[PDB]
């Protein structure tokens, strides 16, 4: 998944005149084998029997990596890279 | 890593 | 469908039809002029003078420079898409803040004659920003002819290139090729700008991070002491040697706080913006250093000569600041001037050696105006001012007689790259062959000699032009005979 | 309404902000009627051992919600399943 | 696929099927006649670089279409592909047979068809599995270079150590203080002296073993393919695994998949897919290419032969010692292991197809597919680190996105007039879409590496800025093609279609193009019956195509951000634009012969071509006082001339036996008609080559006369000038003047190959050569390793031993303080003829499965690939360069032993 949500700047009724931009990308991934042995058979006519043995493993890994800028003052140019630094720097975001 | 060591010829083609 | 992809986090190029995009394109001209005039484009001249030794550390990089192969410094550097360095590099980087100003300057000149601006403060804020491109389109100018033309004391050049100066571009296009202009042109162009940029900037100093008229005054007489004409240039840094104080220090670890800080040195006329996470660099060619958790050590590619060292008595604040004695842990002398400082630091107890861009001191402003007074015979201003600089600094001068002067100048501007440029303003020979090394670092530091013999009047004090120019334009006059 | 260039001539003419005779709607301003739509073609079949379903989609759903909420999938399925021989029997099931 | 009237040449699947590299374009290296095939490094996820008919453009890529049943498709890609799902390989090199590609099909196409299930009563299973191991190929150039006693020997008295210094003080004092930098680290406090030696002056270290190592490759595969009278259908699943020779790592490693089904559903429908996708792990070795000290074959050839990199035991240690150094130098699989990195690139293709013939004649053929690509690097700079410059860490992640679409819908009604008059007409529209975009985020400060999550770092000065990078473009097309054909021996092709790119200005971004082609039958209509003779075709083309391939935003006048303050942005000015930029057009006449003989033993093919590029797209050099490095414009033009020639044989003996032969052949002469600022020639700085209007891409460069025996300098010959009569004039002062157009070409003439294969019961050989004839390459480790003059402290060539002094007068090497120039001494002649592989196959007989009903088949080979080269090249590799041979990641040599159970 891959997501982007953004804050437009010099807009006259927000509170201030500069944008913000946020993508964060998520992953994650299954995986899973089974496998399975079955013998059905009839030791007489009134007699039915059903055998079933069987193996599985189910594996899963996510992760979610995420970062967010601010301070821009058009709607060109607002990529990720061309925000202020020094007190409109955070911190990224990542989960496992 | 390490120190650079200069004069190359840069490529094209 | 509609075929139409514009580019993401770019604009296009439109003319100013506000005040806000004039503001926006001028921080721009000042945040390109802190990658062109910071002390990493001035170290080639500053080791192709007489008082630095490569080391056994080098790999070929400062050994062109230092032992004169004129083998490599015909075709020497790169600018493209990768890398911007070297003599080509140099020449691209002032060519670019040349035309990048040229831009500025003429949109705002039609934007103030279209009527684009509403109120009064809007104009002549537009009108100051004017006059502050035009001091930048001189020094652009200034700093190619400082290089790429002869000085009129040369002997043997490429026929016709005794009296040319460089392509000179008044407004902005990007497809011009044309040949060289005169010195007479590219000084009274250069000098033009700035009389015409001194009569608009006020009288004081807005901010020390952009261009005031003290800037203004101080890059006049560097020109025109420069150009050999010494009473416009007294005059000239008579007007800007009162308003900014020395350095107050009792001992070198004091010296040290202040002068290494940008911040709190309070004779700085002139500097660039520079926060820890933006406009800092490392400048560590001339020490070599490296972090090591919380102390720094060095690997130097090239140490001063024995006679630079013994120009700094013991008790010099400058022979622990300027020149540090850490080569081989205790054993030797390297230039130390563009160390760190210390407010541009990720964590506060680990070095990262970074520093910013200053363009101007007025520890300069007194030696111009030492020599000036000097060379137009006044001698009581001569001292007032060597005695006072000589005495802030640690050490004081018994006698002032032009050999104190030659001492004094390269003793204060070190790292900075003005030797070249004072050895061919002085008719002072090369001799890298006769100096010793500094007995302390045998086997680090050894005798190489040059590789091509610079006496007065030689050709290639000057660069020669890159090797872009003289294939895209075939009417441009080379330098070098060879 | 007289500090913004947008609103500064639109008072009065187009814009009634404050209304005291009849009273407005305001459900209407935050919910609204929203379409749906749907599509879809599909291919079964199978042969001598072989069979197969193919097929591909599409979703549209807005929310009745002012306030954006909506949800659009482009979808595709084959099933197989394939007698190789006597004793062997393969197959898959792809979806993206 | 093509006309009648085209150059195709198809390459069948037993030339694709085993093969131990993840490049599937060097198997075709010598196979296909004018298709130039070179790839310039070893490296696992290095990949090729294809010319067919020579270079076409200056600035603009010369890379053909690269195309997968209908889509087209990068190169990294289909490297992600199994290439045993390939059931041919065809390379249109024509103008009549490109007719219905458009993009940058001026370059040939390049087609690739997988497999479908042939349908049976049984399908059929196959398991291919196989390992092998990787070398390299070249270990002869550092048989020359000195030993640790003659480099301290020639580095003492060559005065780089100090005036009055005697090889033992410079041996004891000097360089053996490695015990002091040694002693301030716990960890190897107490182990200098014991089991690390860092400076050796008895023994001499072994830098190729420290360098490089011998690799695993290892692949396997189960496929199953079936089908029904209506269906069909081919399934498989893959796992490929190469890791590289050198220690500094590179790996590549894939899970692929494949399904691949097509079905008829009634009279008059017919669907179909193929769908794909992948797992895969790339790294690269990223430092190679470049000089550092210890890095690469470089690293090999200059490291000083007393400086040990190992253990008492042999084993490699995790750092060693280089003499001023202020920290110690990490060894390669050390800094692989506080540096990590790693990559997982999810890939995804999914075709479609459904074709409806209402009437009799007209078949309305629809298509549709996408292709995405999600890709998650990850990398690392490991806390607490004893070697470093800060105990802290850093972490980036980065998460890349690339999706094209693509749609292509035709209408093809065929029909015949009368009885022996055939025509055809076909119509047909193209719309191709891409957008990607990289976002990425970085963190620094980490002190446990159990605490390394991303937003675990700290939190004020050490904070950054994210990376975010967007691309995309998009073409429509729409072409028609119509055919027709008199009796049976007459058969002409008309072709004309119309093309726009998002690449070019909104009034500059459409062109049209056209194709006339025609073949003759002379065997059917002249001469029917003869003893010897067996078919006898003439064909000949001529055709206009376009290029386009250049850059997506390279027209426009922009304005970035460059913010010089945290308060107010800034905007600087970021390109020059070209308002007019346009296409680049090809015109292309051929005129080719096939001939068969006897019994269709003997065929052969002679194509005769001429290439003209007019309006060609060069990024041309701006000269610097523009403030731009280059801009593209459509300036000049170009012309490639040639023949090729292809003959294919059998030549065996007796009932058993099966002997054929094969061979390729080109001849291409290129020629510069016209360059940018009116300009005649134009030397381009730093490579040592030219262009001048005329000649081909030459090289530029003085020539090297030898030494002055009477005082020691290096000589040039001045250009142009002989005195009385004697020989030419020299000079020993060297100038820029000096610099003459040799008449040596930067991209080789002569390119080829042939091949052998013998059979017998069960038993067969094969083996394939291919040659390059005309290469020269600008050795750059001869700079390092052959000069007296400067960087004293690396390991140089045995022959500065033997150096001109006053007493030793009668030398050929020059004096010691001299640099070297970039002249003729260090153009090396790079031509080569290669054994490419070496099969040998054993198909099992057929009697041991008589009454096993369960496995059908079994195949068992072994094959070498890259185990014979025949060069004059002192280098390490003759095919890695492009002009310059820089610190190259030479070829391979594999030895792959597999298996094939078709049970
Ligand atoms: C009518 C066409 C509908 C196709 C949509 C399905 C798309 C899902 O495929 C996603 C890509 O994954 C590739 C599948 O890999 C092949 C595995 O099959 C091999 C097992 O036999
Ligand atoms: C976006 C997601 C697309 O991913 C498609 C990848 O599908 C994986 C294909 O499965 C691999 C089969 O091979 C595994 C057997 O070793
Ligand atoms: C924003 C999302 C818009 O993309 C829509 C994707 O649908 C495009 C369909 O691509 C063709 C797939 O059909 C081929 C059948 O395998």
């Amino acid at each position: 998944t891959r997501t982007s949500s953004k804050r437009m700047p010099n807009n006259p009724y927000d509170s201030t005149p500069l944008g913000e931009r946020r993508e964060r990308a998520y992953r994650d991934v299954s995986k899973s084998f089974t496998n399975t042995a079955e013998y059905k058979f009839s030791i007489d006519e009134k007699h039915d029997l059903t055998a079933l043995m069987g193996h599985e493993y189910i594996e899963y890994e996510g992760d979610v990596i995420g970062a967010s800028s601010k301070g821009f003052e058009s709607d060109k140019l607002m990529l990720l890279s061309q925000g202020k630094t020094g007190n409109s720097l955070s911190l990224p975001e990542h989960r496992v | 890593s390490g120190a650079t060591t200069a004069t190359t010829t840069t490529s094209n083609s | 469908c509609e075929l139409d992809r514009d580019p993401e986090g770019k604009d296009f190029q439109q003319p100013y039809t506000s005040f806000v995009q004039t503001k926006q394109n001028r921080d721009g001209l000042y945040a390109l002029l802190r990658n062109t005039e910071n002390p990493r484009m001035h170290f080639y001249q500053e080791l192709q003078s007489d008082m630095y030794c490569t080391t056994i550390t080098d790999g070929n990089s400062l050994a062109p420079f230092v032992n004169w192969d004129l083998g490599i410094l015909n075709d020497h550097g790169r600018a493209d898409e990768d890398e911007v360095s070297g003599i080509a590099g140099y020449y691209f980087v002032y060519n670019r803040l040349n035309q990048q100003a040229n831009a500025f300057v003429n949109n705002t000149e039609a934007a103030l004659q279209n009527q684009v601006y509403k109120n009064s403060t809007e104009i002549a804020n537009a009108k100051s920003f004017l006059a502050e491109g035009k001091v930048l389109q001189a020094l652009a100018i200034w700093r190619l002819m400082d290089r790429f033309s002869f000085h009129e004391s040369v002997t043997e050049v490429n026929s016709g290139a005794k009296d040319l100066g460089v392509i000179l571009l008044k407004e902005y296009n990007p497809g011009y090729i044309g040949p060289r202009a005169t010195k007479a042109q590219c000084y009274d162009y250069i000098l033009s700008r700035l009389s015409e940029a001194i009569e608009v900037l006020p009288e004081n100093r807005e901010s020390v991070l952009y261009v005031s008229r003290d800037y203004a005054y101080a890059l006049r007489a560097r020109i025109y002491l420069a150009l050999g004409e010494y009473g416009k240039a007294a005059a000239d840094a008579k007007m800007v040697v009162d308003k900014y104080p020395l350095i107050g220090a009792a001992d070198a670890s004091e010296f040290e706080n202040i002068y290494r800080s940008d911040a709190n040195n309070p004779e700085i006329i002139f500097r660039g913006f520079a926060s820890a996470t933006l406009g800092s660099f490392t400048a560590t060619t001339l020490n070599g250093a490296a972090p090591a958790g919380k102390d720094i050590k060095y690997n130097p590619s090239a140490v001063p000569f024995q006679w630079v060292v013994d120009l700094y008595e013991n008790e010099d604040f400058r022979k622990s600041v300027y020149i540090a004695k850490v080569v081989k842990k205790d054993k030797g002398y390297l230039v130390n001037k563009f160390l760190e400082d210390k407010a541009y630091r990720d964590v506060q107890d680990k070095p990262n050696l970074k520093v910013g861009a200053r363009y101007f001191s007025v520890a300069e402003v007194y030696l111009i105006l030492v020599e000036s007074a000097l060379q137009t015979g006044d001698t009581p201003t001569a001292e007032k001012y060597l005695k006072a600089l000589s005495k802030a600094r640690g050490a004081e001068v018994s006698v002032v007689n032009m050999e104190a002067l030659q001492a004094e100048r390269t003793r204060e501007l070190i790292g900075e790259g003005s030797r070249l440029r004072d050895m061919v303003r002085w008719s002072i020979p090369n001799n890298h062959d006769a100096f010793e090394t500094q007995p302390g670092l045998e086997g680090f530091a050894n005798t190489t000699p040059l590789k091509a013999q610079a006496p007065v009047g030689f050709y290639a004090y000057t660069w020669e032009f890159p090797q872009r120019d003289r294939q895209t334009n075939p009417q441009l006059i080379k330098n070098w005979p060879i | 309404y007289g500090n913004y260039d947008s609103l500064k001539d639109e008072y009065g003419k187009t814009l009634f902000p404050v209304d005291f005779n009849h009273d407005a709607d305001w459900l209407k301003a935050l919910f609204k009627t929203a379409p749906t739509s749907q599509g879809d073609i599909s291919f079964s079949g199978g042969s001598q051992g072989t069979s197969y379903y193919a097929s591909i989609g599409y979703f549209d759903q807005e929310g009745m919600a002012r306030e954006p909420a909506n949800f659009k999938r482009y979808s595709g399925r084959l099933n197989f399943e394939s007698r190789i021989n006597e004793w062997l029997k393969v197959g898959a099931n792809l979806s993206g | 696929l093509s006309t009648v009237s085209g150059s195709v040449a198809k390459v069948s699947s037993e030339k694709l099927a085993e093969k131990p590299v993840a490049n599937i374009m060097d198997a075709l290296q010598g196979q296909v006649a004018g298709m130039q095939v070179m790839t310039t490094s070893g490296d696992p996820t290095a990949v090729a670089s294809v010319e067919i008919h020579g270079t076409g453009s200056l600035g603009a890529s010369s890379a053909p279409l690269y195309i997968v049943d209908g889509m087209q498709t990068s190169l990294d890609v289909v490297a992600t592909m199994n290439p045993n799902d390939f059931e041919s390989m065809s390379v249109l090199k024509d103008a009549s047979a490109t007719s219905i590609y458009g993009a940058r099909a001026a370059n040939g196409v390049v087609f690739i068809q997988t497999k479908k299930g042939k349908m049976s009563e049984r399908g059929r299973i196959t398991f291919n599995a196989s390992y092998g191991i990787s070398q390299i190929l070249n270990t002869k150039p550092l048989d020359n270079m000195m030993t640790g006693d003659e480099l301290l020997d020639f580095q003492v008295k060559a005065g780089f150590w100090g005036n009055n210094q005697t090889v033992q003080k410079v041996k004891d004092m000097i360089l053996a203080g490695a015990e002091d930098l040694y002693g301030n680290y716990d960890s190897l406090k107490d182990e200098y002296g014991k089991t690390l030696f860092p400076v050796d002056f008895n023994h001499d270290a072994d830098w190729l073993k420290a360098l490089f190592k011998t690799a695993p490759t290892s692949q396997g595969d189960i496929s199953f393919s079936g089908g029904s009278q209506g269906t069909s259908y081919y399934a498989s699943i893959g796992y490929f695994d190469q890791e590289g020779m050198a220690r500094e790592p590179a790996n590549f490693k894939r899970y692929s998949g494949r399904l691949n089904f097509e079905s008829r559903i009634n009279e008059w429908l017919k669907v179909g897919a193929n769908l794909s996708g992948a797992i895969a792990n790339r790294r690269s070795a990223d430092y190679f290419g470049k000089y550092y000290m210890g890095s690469g074959t470089f690293g090999v050839l200059t490291m000083p032969r007393y400086y040990n990199p190992f253990d008492v035991n042999g084993d490699l240690a995790d750092v060693y010692y280089m003499y001023g150094a202020t920290r110690p130098s990490m060894t390669e699989p050390y800094f692989a292991k506080m540096r990590p990195f790693s990559s997982e690139s999810h890939q995804a293709n999914v075709n479609g197809f459904a074709q409806i013939t209402p009437i009799k004649g007209l078949t309305l053929k629809a298509q549709a597919g996408v292709d995405i690509t999600n890709t998650r690097t990850s990398s690392k700079r490991m806390p607490n680190n004893p070697y470093d410059s800060t105990p802290l860490g850093e972490r980036r992640e980065r998460a890349y996105r690339d999706v094209s679409k693509s749609f292509t819908n035709t209408a093809e009604y065929k029909f015949s007039i009368d009885e022996k008059h055939d025509l055809t007409a076909l119509m047909g529209h193209e719309y191709i879409e891409y957008e990607g975009d990289v976002i990425g985020a970085s963190s620094k400060g980490f002190e446990s590496d159990k605490l390394m999550l991303l937003s675990q770092g700290k939190t004020g000065n050490s904070l950054s800025l994210p990376e975010h990078r967007v691309a995309e473009y998009a073409y429509l097309s729409f072409f028609s093609r119509f055919n027709y054909g008199f009796d049976k021996w007459m058969y002409i092709d008309f072709s004309v279609r119309n093309d726009q790119s998002s690449r070019f200005g909104s009034n500059n971004r459409s062109a049209w193009f056209y194709s006339v082609g025609g073949m003759f039958d002379i065997y059917n209509k002249f001469i029917q019956e003869s003893n010897w003779l067996s078919d006898l075709r003439l064909k000949m083309s001529y055709g206009t195509t376009g290029n386009s391939e250049i850059g997506n935003y390279n027209h426009q006048a922009l304005v970035t951000v460059n913010n010089y303050t945290e308060d107010a942005m800034g905007l600087s000015i970021s390109t020059a634009g070209n308002p007019d930029l346009s296409w680049e057009k090809q015109s292309q006449f051929n005129f080719g012969l096939a001939a068969g003989a006897f019994n269709n033993r003997l065929s052969a093919e002679v194509d005769f071509y001429v290439r003209t590029t007019n309006d060609m797209l060069i990024d041309v050099p701006m000269p610097y006082i523009s403030g731009f490095f280059s801009q593209y414009q459509n300036v000049g033009s170009m012309k490639n001339t040639g023949v090729d020639l292809s003959l294919k044989g059998t030549i065996y003996q007796n009932k058993d036996w099966n002997v054929y032969a094969s061979a390729n052949f080109n001849y291409n002469r290129q020629e510069i008609t016209k360059l940018f600022f009116g300009l005649n020639k134009y030397m381009l700085p730093n490579t040592g080559t030219i262009w001048e209007i005329g000649y081909p891409n030459s090289f530029y460069m003085a020539e090297y006369a030898g030494i002055d025996k009477k005082t020691g300098k290096q000589l040039w010959y001045v250009p142009g000038q002989v005195d009385a009569d004697g020989n030419k004039v020299t000079t020993s002062q060297y100038s820029a003047d000096l610099e003459t157009r040799i008449d040596k070409s930067v991209t080789p003439p002569i390119t080829g190959g042939f091949s052998l294969g013998a059979s017998w019961k069960g038993l067969s050989l094969d083996a394939d050569f291919a040659y390059i004839v005309g290469k020269w390459m600008i050795n750059n480790d001869r700079y390092f390793t052959e000069n007296g003059g400067g960087l004293m402290q690396l390991n140089k060539d045995k022959m500065l031993l033997n150096a001109w002094t006053e007493d030793n007068k009668e030398t050929d090497v020059p004096k010691l303080g001299q640099s070297p120039q970039f002249d003729t001494h260090l153009l090396e002649n790079a031509s080569f003829l290669r054994l490419k592989n070496l099969k040998l196959t054993y198909v099992l007989p057929n009697s041991l499965f008589a009454g096993q009903n369960v496995i059908g088949g079994a195949r068992v080979y072994l094959m070498a690939r890259n185990l014979l080269t025949v060069t004059k090249y002192k280098g390490f590799d003759p095919e890695a360069g492009g002009n310059v041979g820089k610190n190259q990641y030479p070829n391979s040599k594999q030895y792959v032993a597999g298996i094939q159970l078709s049970f």
